[PDB]
RNA sequence: AUGUGGUUUAAUUCGAAGCAACGCGAAGAACCUUACCAGGCCUUGACAUGCUAGGGAACCCGGGUGAAAGCCUGGGGUGCCCCGCGAGGGGAGCCCUAGCACAGGUGCUGCAUGGCCGUCGUCAGCUCGUGCCGUGAGGUGUUGGGUUAAGUCCCGCAACGAGCGCAACCCCCGCCGUUAGUUGCCAGCGGUUCGGCCGGGCACUCUAACGGGACUGCCCGCGAAAGCGGGAGGAAGGAGGGGACGACGUCUGGUCAGCAUGGCCCUUACGGCCUGGGCGACACACGUGCUACAAUGCCCACUACAAAGCGAUGCCACCCGGCAACGGGGAGCUAAUCGCAAAAAGGUGGGCCCAGUUCGGAUUGGGGUCUGCAACCCGACCCCAUGAAGCCGGAAUCGCUAGUAAUCGCGGAUCAGC
């Protein structure tokens, strides 16, 4: 049981916060709690669309929320049919005026929380926990990273015994801070329990 | 016991002694920063993600 | 002598203040 | 006669957003006491690292709200444009005194 | 310790009071051994509660300053 | 003092177990907390989403009873859909009772798991591609010679390269420069009720941002080379000093009681609420600590060494009352501006004179103060009295290589208080 989380390792430098928004000693604890119930329930209704960072920015009683998704369609609906519902959602939690872009992610397959989500979403549907793996690393190097690297935990296929499953091309020098290793966690709860994806892509530098 | 006391502890109570804290996520008593209502562990996850702003590894 | 509630190291140990230890 | 406190979290936020203020000042308007860097509130928490005991071993953070100060001595309505609503706050902390 | 009050639980007093016009009763039973045994409330019989029963302790005047649960002792063979 | 073993208990809630459990989860157990017990209680439930059905449908104010929870109650009450009616009935909110799907379980399984952690170990390693060798498992590379903190570099070599590691890239501390003036100053000169306090000045100090600076670059010696010994310059050499950072894997390690989670078990109870007790027991055993056992010391008075952090349900200057804790008043401060704040050791003087002592401050009687609904079981503080063991510790055994150990105080987190 060793080994720091890859971004909190990296925040000051190659790698900047999922909330920019300064606070006082009794603010704080609020423009928090807020902060997150909002991904709570982001996260909980968007996950067709696929969404990698949920960015937020503050200056008193508004709020930024740029949103990063895969399918920007699925979040908006052929108009803004989506979009004025979400925006109409968050305001009744956030007594505030909530503001709200969405951005692409031009390439899916170097954003580490959507390739985790990926195999994570196969596993469910008993794929093959072993070539999912590899399978993604490739279509990761094959989108052009510098390296990249898959995990899945345990209950490999059901079977009794935890395991381990990884598997990992080019580098993914996880101790050198200037290096921009985008990381992502997926769940997988299956008839069998949870499984763990990790996932590491590699790309930065100076 | 761990759901109908998250519910008690928010109701306000006869005499503000019997008062406490909570990790607002990961429902808990012991070891909850007041400048966060966070729990340590429920805490050490978020400062990792970046979704504690300006929060840091100290390093000196 | 720390350990003594009536000496001043007494009282400044413990933090406390009084006949033993005043307030200048 | 006025005088700006600024907080932040950000170091470059600040050594940038009201190192603005100093252009947007001096370039439409009179004198001005440079930015003043303030002592920083440096905030430390300190976190037994896994959920059940392992009480040596831990990790170390901190949350850092840097301070800076402006002073601007002749209040021309030249001044009070830029210094007034041409808006690019970021994450960042505006006090306004006298 | 306290000195503006003795903090004595009014749901004891008023019943104790409220039996001192006319009252001699035993069958008098409390969970508030945290109350001090006030001015001359003697005579009476308190049952209090040790935490799984209540043990009736006689109060007389020797023993007024103190609280009722120094008389309901709560752990077994000490 | 504290944690643990054991024993005891109605209960002494649960976990943790050699290193790597035992001042550990607990960065705050009087009620809360609380998961334990005893008693009084609620059951579609303290919390989420829906369904079937008569009753009322927003809501407000009491009373009885009880320890509280709850329970038995008497009133104030008519707003809105609908106009379908000019006489108001139709389960629109909402609120009740009776059933139903369900909630709830800190119940069990860390040997079903995620995650996070511990650990060998910051140890110098663990591998891969292709080639080569072997029938094969596998080997070679990664062996050898030199060198380093290092699989660090060098030279060789059927290998040539690479990846995870090492190092470096990041933070703090050493020297200087640039940018910046409600903190710095007679540094300069002026006024000073002689407090940088006053106009004035960033020089300096600092504060905090950005640069510079170190490279075995330079000189002597050794070496094939890496590199090794020494010298100069330089604040700083040969990794300058402290962090952060933990390879493939190991331990069926740790945690289902933070959380998440597969399965099994409880559903007028293995759920809930309360009051009270318990987690604080004490014939014992162990771990970690504090205070000591004194004169290189103890006590009292005076006396600037300075150095990280906290503070508007707050820090409290200053006056006064009290021996005091503390209580009255009461200014300043959203805080480099005001407060916590006395640093203590030290220094100067005075006392004690080797005594179980003016060492030591356990125990105990008594009187108080504060937080809190409440301090018996169970708080901290102050004051009087009382002064226990203890004269440096058996066998065993622990830490530390330098601003270290040793010693002295100071702050914070949690937190009403402790
Ligand atoms: N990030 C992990 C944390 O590291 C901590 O620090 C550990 C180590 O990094 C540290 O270092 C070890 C020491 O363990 C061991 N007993 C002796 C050894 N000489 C030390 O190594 C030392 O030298 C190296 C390199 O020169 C330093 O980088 C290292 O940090 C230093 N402590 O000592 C600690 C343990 O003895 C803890 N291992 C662990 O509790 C915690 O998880
Ligand atoms: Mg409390
Ligand atoms: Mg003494
Ligand atoms: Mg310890
Ligand atoms: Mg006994
Ligand atoms: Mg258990
Ligand atoms: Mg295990
Ligand atoms: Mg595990
Ligand atoms: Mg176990
Ligand atoms: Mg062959
Ligand atoms: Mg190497
Ligand atoms: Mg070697
Ligand atoms: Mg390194
Ligand atoms: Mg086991
Ligand atoms: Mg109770
Ligand atoms: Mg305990
Ligand atoms: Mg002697």
């Amino acid at each position: 049981g060793n080994k720091i989380h890859p971004i909190g390792f990296r925040l000051g430098i190659t790698r900047d916060w999922e909330s920019r928004w300064y606070a006082g000693k009794k603010q704080y604890r609020h423009l928090l709690l807020e902060d997150q119930r909002i991904r709570g329930l982001l996260e909980k209704e968007l996950y067709s669309a696929g969404l990698a960072r949920v960015d937020i920015e503050r200056a008193a009683d508004n709020v930024a929320v740029t949103v990063h998704v895969a399918k920007p369609g699925v979040v908006i609906g052929r108009g803004g049919e989506r979009i004025r519902v979400l925006r109409e959602e968050l305001a009744k939690l956030t007594g505030k005026n909530v503001a709200l872009n969405v951005q692409e992610v031009q390439n899916p397959n170097l954003s580490a929380p959507l390739v985790a989500q990926r195999v994570a979403e196969q596993i469910e549907r008993r794929f093959a926990v072993r070539r999912a793996i590899k399978q993604a690393v490739q279509r990761v190097m094959e989108s052009g990273a510098k390296g990249a690297k898959v995990i899945v935990s345990g209950r490999i296929g059901g079977a009794e015994q935890a395991r381990t499953e990884w598997a990992a091309q080019g580098r993914v020098p996880l101790h050198t801070l200037r290096a921009n290793i985008d990381y992502g966690f997926a769940l997988a709860r299956t008839t069998y329990g949870v499984l763990g994806v990790k996932a590491y892509i590699f790309l930065g530098e100076v | 016991a761990r759901k109908a006391l998250i519910e008690k502890a928010k109701r306000t109570p006869k005499f503000k002694v019997r008062a406490y804290t909570r990790c607002v996520r990961c429902g808990r008593a012991r070891s909850v920063y007041r400048f966060f209502g966070l729990c340590r562990i429920c805490l050490r996850e978020l400062a990792h993600k970046g979704q504690l702003p300006g929060v840091r590894k100290a390093s000196w | 002598g720390k350990g003594d509630r009536r000496t001043r190291r007494g009282k400044i140990w413990r933090g406390t203040y009084g006949k033993y230890r005043p307030r200048k | 006669k006025i005088r700006i406190k600024l907080r932040g979290f950000d170091h470059k936020t600040l050594d940038a957003s009201a190192q603005k203020i100093v252009e947007a000042a001096r370039r439409s308007g009179a004198q001005v006491s440079g930015p003043i860097p303030l002592p920083t509130r440096v905030r430390r928490f300190t976190v037994i690292r896994g959920p059940f005991k392992h009480k040596d071993s831990r990790e170390h953070f901190e949350l850092r709200t840097h301070n800076r100060l402006v002073d601007i001595i002749n209040p021309n309505r030249k001044t009070i444009e830029q210094l007034m609503t041409l808006d690019l706050p970021t994450g960042v902390e505006i006090e306004i005194k006298t | 310790s306290l000195k503006k009050g003795v903090f004595v639980d009014d749901h004891l007093l008023e019943k104790v009071l409220e039996l001192n016009a006319k009252g001699e009763k035993r069958l008098i039973k409390t969970w508030s051994r945290r109350s001090t045994i006030v001015p001359e409330m003697v005579g009476h019989t308190i049952a209090v509660y040790n935490g799984k029963q209540h043990v009736p302790v006689y109060i007389t005047e020797n023993m007024v300053g103190h609280k009722l649960g120094e008389f309901a002792p709560t752990r077994t063979y000490r």
